[PDB]
RNA sequence: UGUGUGUCCG
C-alpha cells in the first residue's frame, strides 16, 4: 500500500529552500536559499508536472508574478482566519461540539462528588458553577479557529501520502483567504489590502528582495497576492492556536474557583501580548524573535525585585533594559519604520517592562515564550556562527591548569578513600611527596584547610587502575533506532542528485543504527576497545561527521554532530565507562535551600577549618563546549585512560574531528561550488571549513562537567569560603555559605552574604578566563534568596508554581504507534498528573483534561489515517452508531479493568498507588454510585480472562488476564523476534538467540512461579537478571510508526505486510472496547456476590484469573487496599472533643493518626493569606570479604545469591538452587559467592519488597509549601492495628488532604485546628510471616553460555579483593 | 745459662708490649679524629629536605607544562622570524612573558600579529574585577533618557521636556548615576513614575536653586498636543522647585512656561 | 728472689694485656655504634638524591626532542 | 725447658708484632678514608645552597607564563601516537597540518 | 718454682691467644665502613650531575621562553 | 522517478 506516515506534531527545524524549486515550476518568483545553485539546476520528476496541472493554472491566473515571503504572513494568517468557508472534510470538527461541553460538565461533577466523598471538598460553596464554567467554555476566543486547524491538518496530513504517480490536490477557500495544497507544499492567496506599509509605498515583506520601482510596477492592477511555503508551517501554526486556546481557558476557568486573587496571570492582559507580538513580527519578519527571546529574563529580573531590594536587586533589570534597547535600536535602523509604527513596535517590551503581578503570577507567565512560532533557520548563518568561537586562538595560564589538574586528582583520592577502605596502595617512590607520607602510613586523609602547600605532591602520585572496563549491563545502549553518518567514500551521497547536477558514484548501502548493528560479524566490547586503542578511527573511511540543525528554539540555529557507526559506538562505550566510573567523584548535589535545612546541620557543614547565611549565583553553561582546547583538556584525559588500562580511548574525538571535512547535511542544498572533478577534495566556502579546533555540542559532557566542577573545588580551596555546586540542562547555579556571629542582627547579613558571593564570582571568572572560557559578567547576577533552577524555583524558601508549561501541550493527536487511542489517553493523563503536581488549583486543569479526552476519541474515531477515507470506525465494530451514552460508560471504567480511564483523582493526592486494581474498583464503585445505574458493577467487572502466558504473568505481577488492558509491546516484540531470526548475522546476537530460547524462557519462568505460596514481585526481579531478561531488553528497541512501515529488514521478510496485521489488530481492539455485554460469563459474577469489601473483590478477581498457571496455589504479596477507603476525617473544632474518639472509645479505644497545624511563621510571600504562600519549620548485614571493581556480572550474580538465600530460609536447599543459576552469570563456584553475600537477616519479606526494596519512591503529588506548616502524629495508632498501612502513603495523604481542604481561604479564616485519621475495622488485617518453599530444581543446561558479550565472567577475581 | 736468655725474652716481650700500646693509642686517636670529621655531616638533613622539596615542586611544574604543549613548541626565535612574513601566528603553541608581550602590545613599531592582539586583550580584560563594579552598567545620557521614556504613558507630554532637561543637566553634572539609583529605589519602593520624576527634581542638591534652561520655538506648531495645558505666562524669578521644567521663547518677544 | 721477679713481671704484663683487651673491645664497640648511628640518614640522603636526578634526568631527556 | 720458652716467647712476640702491623695499616687505611671523605663535603655545603637558589627563581619565573594553543598540536600528538604503536606514518591523505 | 713458671707461661699464652682471636674479630667488624663511605662519593657524583642537569634545563627555559 | 526529506548525546 503505502510505506509513509506524516507526523502530527512539530518535530523539525523549519527549512525553505526547496520552495525556492517550486516558484520555479509555477513560473512565479521566489528567494529563499541563499546558494545560487538551486536557481538554475534541474527540477525533480514531480514539482515539474505542476505544469500540466489544470487546477494549479486556474488557481494562479489572476496573480502577481512576484511572491512575499511566508514569515512576515504568519500572524496575519493567525489573526484573519476563522472557520466560515467550505472545507472538503465531510465531518466537520465543529459540529461534535456540544456532545464534548456536555461530556466536560459531566466530569467536573464527579470530582466534586468524589471529593464530597473523601472529606476534603470546600467550605461555603456557590451555586452558580456550572453555569460559569458554560459560559467560560462557550465564550471563548480562539474556539472555531482550533477546529479549523485541526481541519487544515487532517487535510494535509492524509495529503501527504501517495508518494506514487498521478498526485492529487487540495483547496479550501475561507473568506478573505485561498488555500491550495499539493504534496508538502501550500500555496496562501490572499488580499494586498491588509499588509503593513513603508514609506515608500510598498510592503515591509518586499523590502529585501524587489526594489521600490520593481515592486510596484510588478503588482499594477492587482488585489490578490501569492505566498509559497511547506506543511510545516500548517502544524505550527495548529500547534500555537492550540496552545493559545489551553491557557485562555485555563486563565478564565481559574477565576471562578478563587474570584479574588488567582495564581494565573489573566486573560486580558495574555491577548495584548499575543497582539502585540504578532504585530512586531509581522513588522520586523523573522528578525522578531531577538526580541521576542528577551520575555524569559525580564520575568525573572521581575520576580527577583519582590524582595527587600538593598542593592543589588535593581542591577540585572536595568541591564535586561539596555540590552533589549540596543537590540530594538540595532535591527530597526535599516527598515523605514513609519514614526506611528516605529512607536507602537515597542509595546510588547513596554507592556513587559511595567507588569505589575504576584510572583506566583510572574512565574506562571514565564511559560509562555513559544506561543510565537519559531524561525525560519538557513544552514550558511549556522555554520558561520559554529566557524566563529571555534578557530580563535585563545591564550591560557600553565599555572592554573597545574592547579586545576591538582584538583583533579585530589578530588578523586578523596572519593576513592571516602569509600572502599583506605588509600590506593601508592607505588612510585614514595619519597618524592614528602608530607603525604606521613598521611599514607597513619592511614588518614587531609581535612581541606591544610591542603594548600602540598597540592603539587598530588602530581607525583601513581597507582593501578581502580575502574573496570567490564562493567556494561544494558547492550540496549547499542541498538537505539537512530542515524548516524556515512562513510567518506560516499559522503556526498546524502544530497539530491538533481540540487547536486551529477550522480555520485559511490551509494551506501543504509543510515540507521539498528540495520547495522546486526550486519557486524565481530561486535563485542573488548573488540571495540581494541578498534580504540589501535587508533583504527583515523583511517581515511572513518570522518565524516556530519551536522545536523536543531529542533524547535528561537536562536539563529544550533547544530550537533553525527558520526560513523563504529566512533559512534566508542563515544557511547566512552560515556557509560564515565558514567559508572568516574563522574562520582564530581557529584551534582542539589537541595541547597538554607531556608529548607536544619540549622544545626547547616553550622555543622559551613565549618570550613553561630548563624549561617548563603547566598548564590547562576551561570550559563552552553558556550563551554567550543571554547576546549586540547591544550587544557591533555593532563585530563591522559589521567583518564590511566585510572583504566585502555592506551588511546579517551582522546578520540581530538584526534579526528580537526581532520574532518564540516557541513551541514540538508536534503535541498549541497555545499557551495560542488562539482564532480572537486568531489574527493571539496572547496570550503560560506557552509564549510576544514580546521576544527573546538569540542562539538553532547559528546564527551561529563570530562566537561567534571573539569568544571575541579576548577569549583579549585576556587573553594583558594579562598576559605564553603560552596555548593549543582549543574543541570545548560547551566549551574553556586551557592555560598558565609557564616556569621551571634550579635549581628539581620539587616546587614544579606549585604555581606552578597559581598561574598560576589567576590567569590569573580575570582571564578578570573580561574575560567585564565582557563580559556570566558563568562558575562553583565548575564551573571547574584541573589540572596531565589534560586531557579531545572524544574525547581525557590524564593526565599517558598516554592513558585509553574503548571502552563506541561497543562498548555496538552492535544488530541500524538506520536503513539499507528494513532493508539490508548498511548494518546495515557499521554493525556500523563500530562494532566504532571500539571496538577505543581499549583495549587485542581479544576483548571482537569476540564482541559476532560475536553480533550472526549475531541481525541471522536477524531480518531472518524478521521484515523491508517484506513482509506469514508471510513468509519465506531459502524463496523458495532453495527449502529457510537452513541454517547456508551463512550462516557467506557471511559468510566479503569485501565486496569481494561477501560481507556486514565484521570483518576486518587492521584489528586499521591503519585504512587499502592494497589492499581483496588483503587480502579473503589473508582468505579463510586462512579456507579453517584448515577442511577448501581446493578451494572458485577457484569463491568467480570469479564472474561484471557490467553496469556507465564512470561506476561513474570512481566506485569499486578495485573489482571484480560485482553483489553493489554498495550502493543508484544506485537512490536514479537516482529522484532520474527525479524531477528531470519538476519542479525552479528555472529554473537545468534548465539544469544539461539533456537531453544523460546522453551528456555518459558521454562524458567514456570519454574519460578511454582513455589508455595507463588509470589510475583519476587520472581519479576529474580527473572530481570538471567539471560532472558537481556533477551526481552534487547526485543523492545522500536520506538516509532516510520521505522516500522519504513525498514529494509522488517519489511524483507515477505509473509503478511505489516500494515494488514496492525490493521486487524486495531479492529479487534477497537471491538473489545465499547461493546460490553459480549466480553463477560456468569460464572464469576456470581461467585463476586454479597462480598462488600475491595480488598477481597480484588484478592478473588486476582485468584481467578492465572488459574491455568496457578493451579491452586495461594496467591500472597500482591493485594494492598484502598487508602481512601481506610480511613475517615472528623475535622476536629479547636475547643471540642472527638466524637469516635470518646462517644465510642470506652472499651478498648479506637487508633488513629493525629495532624495539627503550627504557628510560626519564617517566610511569606507576597502575604500570609494563602497557606501555599507560606513556609514553616520542620523537616518533612555485612559481609566478610568485598571485592575491588567488581564486574556486572559479578554484581548481578551477588544480589541474585544474596535474593535467593534470603527468600528460602525455611527450606535446606539454597545450595542446590542458587547452582544453576550462576553457572550461566560467572566462573565461581557456589559456598565461594556466600562469603560475599551480605548476611541478610529480616523478617516478613513482604515488607521489604514493598518498601525497603522501594519499587517506587512514593513521593507526593502536592507542592512542598503546605508540608512544613503541618505536624503528624502516627505512634497514637498504639499495636499498628505487621500490617497493611504503608506509613509514607499515610503522611502524604494526610498532608494532601489538609492542603485541598485549605486552598481558597485565608489563614485567619480557617476555623479548624486538628485533624483525626481514624480507620476502619474492615480493609485493615494481620499479615503473618511466610517464606517461599521449593519441591524441585530448575534442572536446566544453562552452561552454553560461553560469550564474553554482557553474560559470562571468565576470571571476576582480577583486581583484588579488600 | 738460662737465665740471662729467659731475661732477655721479658725484656724483649715488655717493650714490644710498649709499642703495641703506643699503636693501640694512635689507633684510637685515628678512630677519634674519624667520628670528628663525621660529625659536620649530619647537618644537612635540613638543607636537603628542602632542595628535595623545590626541586619536586620544579619538576612537577615543568613535567606538566613540557607535557601540555606537543613536539611543535615553536622556538621564540621561530616565532619572531615567522611574524615577520605571512603574520600570522605559527603552527602549534609558543611561551612568552607577561611584560614582554604586554610591552610588545604597547609600541606600534614591529607589527604583532593581530590574532596574538584580540587574545591577549581577551586575557587580560578580566583582572580588573573586583566585588565592586562587577555587575555594574556603563549608563549614558541616551540610554537614561530611553529608559526614563519607556516608562512614561503616552508621548508629547511635559514629562517628556522634564526627562530632557534631568537627563542635559545630569549630563552637565556628571551625576547621572544617583539620578538612575534613586528614580530606580522610588519606583520599586511603590511611587509612580511622575512621583518618582517628582522626588527626582526636589530631592537632587544639583537640582537646588537652578534656573531652567530656556529653547527657543518658532510658533505654536513646535507645541505638542499634550502641553497646551501646562503653558503659562513666565512668573518673576523661576524655580526649578516650584515646577519649572523648560521655558518656551518666540522670536517677537514672547516666553512661556509649563507646571505639572 | 729470681723466680719472685719472674712472677711479679708475668702478673704485670697479664695485667697489661688484658688492660689492652678492654680497652680494644671499648673502642670496637664505639666504632659499632658510630656505623649504626651513620646507616640510615646518609642512606636516605642517598636515594633521595638518587630519585631527584633520575626525575631531572627524565624531564630533560623529554625536552631535548624538541629544539 | 729453655729452648721451648726461647721458641714460645719467639712465637708470641712475632704475633704481637704482626698484630701491631695490621692495627697500622688499618690506621692507614682509616686516614685514607677520612680524607676521602672529607675531602669534598665542603662542595657539597657549597653546591646544595646554589641549587636551592636556583630552583627557588625557577619556580618564582613560572608563574609569569602566557601560553598561546596552536592549530597544529592534535594532528602532532596523534601522528606521535601512531607512531608509538605499530609504528608507521598514518595513512594518507595527510593530515591538516602536516609539518 | 718450676711449675709456677710454666703455669705462668701458660696463663700468658691463652691471653695471648685471646689478644689474637680478639683481634681478628675486631679486623672482621672493621671491614664494614666501606658500606659508609661509598655513599660520600656517591653523593658527591649524583650532585655534580644535579648541577649540570639543572644547569642545562636553565638554558632550555632561557632558549624557549621569549622573555626580556 | 525522491535509497526512509528528516528526527543525537543525555
Ligand atoms: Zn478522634
Amino acid at each position: 500500500q503505502h510505506t509513509q506516515y506524516p507526523d502530527a506534531r512539530l518535530s523539525s527545524p523549519i527549512v525553505l529552500d526547496q520552495c525556492d524549486l517550486v516558484t520555479r515550476a509555477c513560473g512565479l518568483y521566489s528567494s529563499y536559499s541563499l546558494n545560487p545553485q538551486l536557481r538554475n539546476c534541474k527540477l525533480p520528476k514531480h514539482i515539474y508536472r505542476l505544469k500540466y496541472d489544470v487546477t494549479v493554472t486556474k488557481f494562479l491566473s489572476d496573480v502577481p508574478v512576484a511572491t512575499l515571503p511566508i514569515d512576515f504572513i504568519v500572524p496575519i494568517l493567525l489573526k484573519a482566519l476563522s472557520g466560515n468557508g467550505f472545507c472538503p472534510v465531510e465531518p466537520r470538527c465543529q459540529q461534535f461540539l456540544d456532545e464534548i461541553i456536555k461530556y466536560t460538565m459531566q466530569d467536573a461533577l464527579f470530582l466534586k462528588y468524589y471529593l464530597k466523598n473523601v472529606g476534603a471538598q470546600e467550605d461555603c460553596v456557590d451555586d452558580h458553577f456550572q453555569e460559569k464554567i458554560l459560559s467560560s467554555i462557550q465564550g471563548n476566543e480562539f474556539l472555531h479557529q482550533m477546529f479549523f486547524w485541526y481541519d487544515l491538518a487532517i487535510l494535509t496530513r492524509r495529503g501527504r501520502l501517495n508518494r506514487g504517480n498521478s498526485r492529487s490536490t487540495w483547496f479550501v477557500h475561507d473568506d478573505l483567504i485561498d488555500i491550495l495544497g499539493y504534496g508538502d507544499y501550500v500555496f496562501w492567496k490572499i488580499p494586498i489590502s491588509l499588509l503593513p506599509l513603508n514609506t515608500q509605498g510598498i510592503p515591509h515583506a518586499a523590502m529585501d528582495w524587489y526594489q521600490t520601482s520593481v515592486f510596484k510596477e510588478a503588482v499594477q492592477g492587482h488585489t490578490h497576492i501569492v505566498s509559497v511555503s511547506t506543511a510545516d508551517v500548517l502544524i505550527m501554526c495548529k500547534d500555537l492556536i492550540t496552545c493559545r486556546f489551553n491557557t485562555t481557558l485555563i486563565s478564565k476557568i481559574a477565576e471562578v474557583e478563587d474570584p479574588v486573587c488567582s495564581d494565573y496571570p489573566n486573560f486580558k492582559i495574555v491577548s495584548m501580548l499575543y497582539q502585540s507580538g504578532d504585530y512586531l513580527l509581522s513588522i520586523l519578519g523573522s528578525d522578531g524573535y531577538k526580541i521576542i527571546k528577551f520575555l524569559e529574563p525580564l520575568c525573572l529580573a521581575k520576580i527577583q525585585l519582590c524582595s527587600k531590594y538593598t542593592e543589588r536587586k535593581g542591577r540585572f533589570l536595568t541591564q535586561m533594559h539596555l540590552a533589549v534597547n540596543h537590540t530594538l535600536e540595532e535591527i530597526t535602523e535599516i527598515r523605514a519604520l513609519k514614526p506611528s509604527q516605529a512607536h507602537k513596535i515597542r509595546e510588547f517590551h513596554r507592556t513587559l517592562i511595567r507588569l505589575e503581578m504576584t510572583p506566583q503570577q510572574l512565574c506562571e507567565l514565564f511559560s509562555i515564550q513559544k506561543h510565537w512560532g519559531h524561525p525560519v533557520l538557513h544552514s550558511e548563518t549556522a555554520i558561520q556562527k559554529v566557524k566563529k568561537h571555534a578557530t580563535v586562538l585563545k591564550a591560557l595560564r600553565p599555572i592554573v591548569i597545574f592547579e586545576t589538574y591538582c584538583v583533579f586528582k585530589y578530588s578523586i583520592a578523596k572519593h576513592y578513600f571516602d569509600s572502599q577502605g583506605s588509600w590506593y596502595s601508592v607505588t612510585s617512590d614514595r619519597n618524592l611527596t614528602p608530607g603525604l607520607n606521613s598521611y599514607i602510613k597513619r592511614n588518614q586523609f587531609p581535612p581541606l584547610p591544610m591542603i594548600k602547600e602540598l597540592l603539587w605532591e598530588f602530581y607525583h602520585l601513581d597507582h593501578p587502575p581502580l575502574f573496570s572496563t567490564k562493567i556494561i549491563s544494558d547492550l540496549s545502549i547499542f541498538i537505539k533506532d537512530r542515524a548516524t553518518a556515512v562513510e567518506r567514500t560516499c559522503w556526498d551521497a546524502v544530497f539530491e542528485p538533481n540540487v547536486l547536477g551529477y550522480n555520485p558514484p559511490h551509494k551506501f548501502s543504509t543510515k540507521r543504527v539498528p540495520e547495522q548493528f546486526l550486519e557486524q560479524e565481530n561486535f563485542s566490547i573488548e573488540n571495540v576497545l581494541s578498534y580504540a586503542q589501535k587508533l583504527e578511527y583515523l583511517l581515511p573511511q572513518y570522518r565524516n561527521f556530519s551536522f545536523s540543525l536543531k529542533e524547535k528554539e528561537l536562536n539563529v540555529g544550533r547544530t550537533f554532530g553525527k558520526l560513523p557507526y563504529p566512533t559512534r559506538n566508542v563515544q557511547t562505550l566512552c560515556e557509560a565507562l564515565l558514567a559508572d566510573g568516574l563522574a562520582k567523584a564530581f557529584p551534582s548535589n542539589m537541595m541547597v535551600v538554607t531556608e529548607r535545612e536544619q540549622k544545626e546541620s547547616l553550622l555543622h557543614q559551613a565549618s570550613w577549618h553561630a548563624t549561617v547565611r548563603g547566598s548564590s549565583f547562576v551561570t550559563d553553561l552552553e558556550k563551554y563546549n567550543l571554547a576546549f582546547r586540547y591544550e587544557f583538556t591533555a593532563p585530563f584525559i591522559e589521567y583518564c585512560n590511566r585510572c583504566y588500562g585502555v592506551k588511546n580511548v579517551f582522546n578520540w574525538m581530538h584526534y579526528t574531528i580537526p581532520q574532518c571535512y564540516m557541513h551541514v547535511s540538508d536534503y535541498y542544498n549541497p555545499p557551495h561550488n560542488l562539482t564532480l572533478e572537486n568531489r574527493n577534495n571539496p572547496p570550503e566556502g560560506p557552509s564549510s571549513y576544514r580546521g576544527h579546533m573546538g569540542g562539538i555540542e553532547g559528546l564527551q559532557q561529563k570530562l566537561w562537567t567534571s573539569i568544571s566542577c575541579a576548577q569549583i573545588s579549585l576556587v573553594e580551596i583558594k579562598t576559605g569560603f564553603k560552596l555548593r555546586s549543582a549543574v543541570m540542562g545548560d547551566n549551574q547555579c553556586i551557592t555560598v555559605l558565609s557564616v556569621f556571629p551571634l550579635e549581628t542582627d539581620a539587616d546587614e547579613q544579606e549585604q555581606s552574604a552578597e559581598d561574598n558571593a560576589a567576590r567569590v564570582a569573580a575570582s571564578l571568572a578570573k580561574v575560567t578566563s585564565a582557563c580559556g572560557i570566558f563568562l558575562k559578567p553583565d548575564e551573571t547576577f547574584v541573589h540572596s534568596g531565589f534560586i531557579y533552577f531545572g524544574k525547581k524555583q525557590y524564593l526565599n524558601g517558598v516554592q513558585l508554581p509553574q503548571s502552563l508549561k506541561t497543562a498548555t501541550r496538552m492535544a488530541p493527536l500524538s506520536d503513539a504507534i499507528f494513532d493508539d487511542l490508548q498511548g494518546t489517553l495515557a499521554s493525556i493523563g500523563t500530562a494532566f498528573e504532571r500539571s496538577i503536581s505543581e499549583t495549587r488549583h485542581i479544576f483548571p486543569c482537569r476540564i482541559t483534561a476532560a475536553f480533550h479526552t472526549f475531541f481525541s476519541v471522536r477524531i480518531l474515531q472518524y478521521h484515523h489515517l491508517g484506513f482509506n477515507k469514508g471510513f468509519d470506525l465506531g459502524q463496523l465494530t458495532l453495527g449502529k452508531p457510537l452513541d454517547f451514552g456508551t463512550i462516557s460508560l467506557a471511559l468510566a471504567v479503569p485501565q486496569v479493568l481494561g477501560g481507556l480511564s486514565f484521570l483518576n483523582p486518587e492521584k489528586c493526592f499521591y503519585r504512587n498507588l499502592g494497589d492499581p486494581v483496588t483503587s480502579g474498583l473503589f473508582q468505579l464503585k463510586t462512579y456507579l454510585r453517584m448515577i442511577e445505574m448501581d446493578d451494572l458493577f458485577l457484569p463491568l467487572i467480570a469479564k472474561n480472562p484471557g490467553n496469556c502466558t507465564a512470561i506476561d504473568f513474570v512481566l506485569n505481577p499486578s495485573g489482571l488476564n484480560v485482553p483489553g488492558s493489554q498495550d502493543l509491546t508484544s506485537f512490536l516484540r514479537q516482529i522484532v523476534r520474527r525479524t531477528i531470526t531470519l538476519s542479525a548475522k552479528n555472529k554473537l546476537i545468534n548465539t544469544l538467540f539461539h533456537a531453544s530460547a523460546d522453551f528456555e524462557d518459558e521454562m524458567v519462568c514456570k519454574w519460578l512461579l511454582s513455589s508455595t505460596p507463588v509470589m510475583s514481585r519476587f520472581a519479576a526481579d529474580i527473572f530481570s537478571r538471567t539471560p532472558s531478561g537481556k533477551r526481552l531488553q534487547i526485543l523492545g528497541y522500536l520506538e516509532g510508526t516510520r521505522t516500522l512501515l519504513a525498514s529494509k529488514i522488517i519489511n524483507n521478510n515477505t509473509e503478511t505486510p505489516v500494515l494488514d496485521r496492525l490493521r486487524k489488530i486495531t479492529l479487534q481492539r477497537w471491538s473489545l472496547w465499547f461493546s460490553y455485554l459480549d466480553h463477560c460469563d456468569n460464572i464469576l459474577a456470581e461467585a463476586l456476590t454479597q462480598i462488600t469489601c475491595t480488598v477481597d473483590l480484588a484478592q478473588i478477581l486476582r485468584e481467578y484469573s492465572w488459574a491455568h498457571i496457578l493451579e491452586g496455589r495461594p496467591l500472597i504479596g500482591a493485594t494492598l487496599p484502598c487508602m481512601i477507603e481506610q480511613f475517615k476525617v472528623v475535622w476536629l473544632k479547636p475547643y471540642e472533643q472527638c466524637p469516635q474518639c470518646s462517644n465510642a472509645k470506652q472499651p478498648g479505644g479506637k487508633p488513629f493518626v493525629s495532624v495539627a497545624v503550627k504557628k510560626h511563621i519564617v517566610s511569606a510571600w507576597p502575604n500570609a493569606s494563602r497557606i501555599s504562600w507560606t513556609i514553616g519549620d520542620g523537616i518533612p548485614g555485612q559481609p566478610a570479604i568485598k571485592p575491588k571493581c567488581p564486574s556486572a556480572a559479578l554484581r548481578e550474580a551477588i544480589e541474585l545469591a544474596s535474593r535467593l538465600t534470603w527468600v528460602t530460609q525455611g527450606s535446606s536447599n539454597s545450595d542446590l538452587l542458587i547452582k544453576p543459576f550462576l553457572e550461566a552469570r560467572v566462573n565461581l563456584s557456589v559456598q565461594e559467592i556466600l562469603q560475599m553475600t551480605p548476611s541478610h537477616y529480616s523478617g516478613n519479606i513482604v515488607h521489604r519488597y514493598n518498601d525497603q526494596y522501594s519499587p517506587h519512591s512514593f513521593m507526593a503529588n502536592r507542592m512542598s509549601n503546605s508540608a512544613t506548616r503541618l505536624i503528624v502524629s502516627t505512634n497514637t495508632l498504639g499495636e499498628f492495628s505487621d500490617s497493611n498501612i504503608i506509613f509514607q502513603n499515610v503522611i502524604n495523604y494526610a498532608v494532601a488532604l489538609f492542603d485541598i481542604k485549605f486552598r481558597n481561604t485565608e489563614a485567619t479564616d480557617i476555623q479548624y485546628n486538628r485533624a483525626h485519621l481514624h480507620l476502619t475495622k474492615c480493609c485493615t488485617r494481620e499479615v503473618p510471616a511466610q517464606y517461599l518453599t521449593y519441591t524441585s530444581t530448575l534442572d536446566l543446561d544453562l552452561t552454553r553460555y560461553r560469550e564474553n558479550e554482557l553474560i559470562y565472567d571468565n576470571n571476576p577475581l582480577k583486581g583484588g579483593l579488600n | 745459662h738460662s737465665f740471662e736468655e729467659v731475661v732477655q725474652t721479658l725484656a724483649s716481650l715488655a717493650t714490644v708490649v710498649q709499642q703495641q700500646t703506643i699503636a693501640s693509642e694512635s689507633l684510637e686517636q685515628r678512630i677519634t679524629s674519624l667520628e670528628n670529621g663525621l660529625k659536620p655531616v649530619y647537618d644537612m638533613a635540613k638543607t636537603i629536605s628542602s632542595l628535595n622539596r623545590v626541586c619536586a615542586e620544579m619538576v612537577a611544574k615543568y613535567d606538566l607544562l613540557v607535557m601540555t604543549t606537543g613536539r611543535a613548541t615553536a622556538t621564540a626565535a621561530a616565532t619572531e622570524a615567522y611574524w615577520a612574513e605571512h603574520g600570522q601566528p605559527p603552527p602549534g603553541p609558543s611561551l612568552y612573558e607577561e611584560s614582554a608581550i604586554r610591552g610588545k602590545i604597547e609600541s606600534r613599531d614591529e607589527t604583532v600579529p593581530q590574532s596574538v592582539r584580540e587574545a591577549f586583550n581577551n586575557l587580560d580584560s578580566t583582572t580588573s574585577l573586583t566585588e565592586e563594579n562587577f555587575g555594574k552598567p556603563d549608563i549614558s545620557a541616551k540610554d537614561l533618557r530611553n529608559i526614563m521614556y519607556d516608562h512614561l504613558p503616552g508621548f508629547g507630554t511635559a514629562f517628556h521636556q522634564l526627562v530632557q532637561v534631568i537627563c542635559k543637566l545630569g549630563k552637565d553634572s556628571n551625576s547621572l548615576d544617583i539620578i538612575h539609583a534613586e528614580f530606580q529605589a522610588s519606583l520599586a519602593e511603590g511611587d509612580s513614575p511622575q512621583c518618582a520624576l517628582i522626588q527626582i527634581t526636589k530631592r537632587v542638591p544639583i537640582f537646588q536653586d537652578a534656573a531652567p534652561p530656556v529653547i527657543h520655538i518658532r510658533s505654536r506648531g513646535d507645541i505638542p498636543r499634550a502641553c497646551q495645558k501646562s503653558l503659562r505666562p513666565v512668573p518673576p524669578s523661576p524655580k526649578i522647585d516650584r515646577g519649572w521644567v523648560c521655558v518656551f521663547q518666540l522670536q517677537d518677544g514672547k516666553t512661556l512656561g509649563l507646571k505639572i | 728472689n729470681h723466680s719472685f721477679e719472674e712472677v711479679v713481671q708475668t702478673l704485670a704484663s697479664l695485667a697489661t694485656v688484658v688492660q689492652q683487651q678492654t680497652i680494644a673491645s671499648e673502642s670496637l664497640e664505639q666504632r659499632i655504634t658510630s656505623l649504626e648511628n651513620g646507616l640510615k640518614p646518609v642512606y636516605d640522603m642517598a636515594k633521595t638524591i638518587s630519585s631527584l636526578n633520575r626525575v631531572c634526568a627524565e624531564m630533560v631527556a623529554k625536552y631535548d626532542l624538541l629544539v | 725447658h729453655s729452648f721451648e720458652e726461647v721458641v714460645q716467647t719467639l712465637a708470641s712476640l712475632a704475633t704481637v708484632v704482626q698484630q701491631q702491623t695490621i692495627a697500622s695499616e688499618s690506621l692507614e687505611q682509616r686516614i685514607t678514608s677520612l680524607e676521602n671523605g672529607l675531602k669534598p663535603v665542603y662542595d657539597m655545603a657549597k653546591t646544595i645552597s646554589s641549587l636551592n637558589r636556583v630552583c627557588a627563581e625557577m619556580v618564582a619565573k613560572y608563574d609569569l607564563l602566557v601560553m598561546t594553543t596552536g592549530r597544529a598540536t592534535a594532528t602532532a600528538a596523534a601522528t606521535e601516537a601512531y607512531w608509538a604503536e605499530h609504528g608507521q606514518p598514518p595513512p594518507g591523505p595527510s593530515l591538516y597540518e602536516e609539518s
